[PDB]
């Protein structure tokens, strides 16, 4: 997917936030890895 | 209520810690207790 810069540091578990309130969450014992960069040059 | 719910799970921990060791210390001072009021008990029946 794509988020603004805003809710970048929003993408852990146990955060709250828009995203984290309505969109999209983490459960406490998730195992995996998450990589975000910027694609403000291509969109 | 008021912090982080990871972090609350650490304080937690430590509340945990303490009531098990303080319980452990009870029941390791009840054995002692015991054991002296046993012995005592059988010198009693010997007694009589």
């Amino acid at each position: 997917f794509v988020i603004r810069g805003d809710e970048v540091r929003q993408i852990a578990p146990g955060q709250t936030g828009k995203i984290a309130d309505y969109n999209y969450k983490l459960p406490d014992d998730f195992t995996g890895c998450v990589i975000a960069w910027n694609s403000n040059n291509l969109d | 209520s008021r912090l982080d719910k990871v972090e609350a799970e650490v304080q937690i921990d430590r509340l945990i810690t303490g009531r098990l060791q303080s319980l452990q210390t009870y029941v390791t001072q009840q054995l002692i207790r015991a054991a002296e009021i046993r012995a005592s008990a059988n010198l009693a029946a010997t007694k009589m």
